[PDB]
């Protein structure tokens, strides 16, 4: 859920 | 026998002064400091005079293993930044080390977040309060044997398991912008817990929550998902929240309610793409409040922390039926609330991609499934 990092 | 369901409700509020010191890491959007900002703000509003404030206990590994696996809880008990190298395999197995990092006091933070939710459930079970509030709770993404979406231990599932000792049917409502997958997954095959989640859906974490997901087995038609698009506002949200919850209350008739009040559905959230104001967000609390059922209010998402403090402060006042002025009182974090220093926020100019016909169409399909209840 974090757009700045990963796929979350 | 003269009761009519109204009146001011008894509110018990759970907060540990150590919760604000836990730190997810540099640049991580989840900031437990928002809970301390919330507490300090409502203290300066004087809301401590209208409710009972409790410090929750640190929930034990035995309490957490009522849902979570022994191995996963044992890992959370043991993992520390100074021994991460030796746990490189188990970190990937339990989805820890990226979105859900290892930080100092991780297990203690889980104990405090979970302790408030289970203590509030016990208080409600003992019929010693109308509402229990744990803004450190609401970590709805945690799975039985893995962390997810900044959540490690699912305080909601544990609190609902506590409520199920004395309540036949428990209703869970999730207004976090993300789908409450961890709660829905835990109770997907039982009709004793009905989960209702409103969330942005489509190229968005966690990728679940399709409206065609309605439960399985005895739990079929006891999972309700309202998928939404970017930029929903107060009017669109309010036009479908009350009618859907009203129909759920009529068909399901629960004896206890758990409301996850995730604040990342507010306008301007660092991770969210909704356009709700604090008043529009808080109207959900008022609607659930009216049905006069034992209610556990939890926190959750929220990553523009000044708006998170505004939202959970106002919704505590709503639970207390206390009108508080728009002018923010002075507090330990006054500078966070510039340049206006007001309690309420205004929406953005973003486009509401949820057309009124879309909202009515989704609502009508959910009413079909709600007709399938006995
Ligand atoms: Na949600
Ligand atoms: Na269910
Ligand atoms: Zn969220």
């Amino acid at each position: 859920x974090n757009p700045e990092q990963x796929w979350g | 026998a003269y009761s009519q369901g109204g009146g001011k409700k008894k509110v018990c509020y759970y907060y540990d002064g150590d919760i604000g010191n836990y730190y997810y890491g540099q640049g991580h959007p989840m900031k437990p400091h928002r809970i301390r900002m919330t507490h300090n703000l409502l203290l300066n509003y004087g809301l401590y005079r209208k409710m009972e404030i409790y410090r929750p206990h640190k929930a034990t590994a035995e309490e957490m293993t009522k849902y979570h696996s022994d191995e996963y809880i044992k890992f959370l008990r043991s993992i520390r930044p100074d021994n991460m190298s030796e746990y490189s395999k188990q970190m990937q197995r339990f989805n820890v080390g990226e979105d859900c990092p290892v930080f100092d006091g991780l297990f203690e933070f889980c104990q405090l977040s979970t302790g408030g939710s289970v203590a509030g459930a016990v208080k409600l079970n003992r019929q010693q309060t109308d509402m229990a509030v744990n803004w450190a709770g609401g970590l709805h993404h945690a799975k039985k044997s893995e962390a997810s979406g900044f959540c490690y231990v699912n305080d909601i599932v544990l609190a609902i398991l506590e409520l199920l000792k004395y309540h036949q049917r428990v209703l869970y409502i999730d207004i976090d912008i993300h789908h409450g997958d961890g709660v829905e997954e835990a109770f997907y095959t039982t009709d004793r817990v009905m989960t209702v989640s409103f969330h942005k859906y489509g190229e968005y974490f966690p990728g679940t929550g399709d409206l065609r997901d309605i439960g399985a087995g005895k739990g079929k038609y006891y999972a309700v998902n309202f998928p939404m698009r970017d930029g929903i506002d107060d009017e669109s949200y309010g036009q479908i929240f009350k009618p859907i919850i009203s129909k759920v209350m009529e068909m399901y008739q629960p004896s206890a309610v758990v409301l996850q009040c995730g604040a990342d559905s507010l306008s301007g959230d660092r991770l969210g793409c909704f356009n709700l104001t604090v008043k529009g967000h808080a109207k959900c609390v008022e609607v659930v409040k009216t049905f006069n059922l034992p209610l556990l209010m939890l926190g959750g998402g929220g990553y523009t922390i000044r708006n998170v403090a505004r939202c959970w402060t106002y919704e505590t006042a709503v639970a207390l039926d206390c009108e508080i002025p728009n002018e923010l009182p002075y507090n330990d974090y006054f500078e966070y609330f510039g340049p206006d220093f007001k309690l309420h926020i205004s929406p953005s100019n973003m486009t509401n991609q949820n057309t009124p016909e879309y909202m009515e169409k989704i609502k009508q399909r959910l009413f079909e499934n709600l007709r399938m209840l006995p």
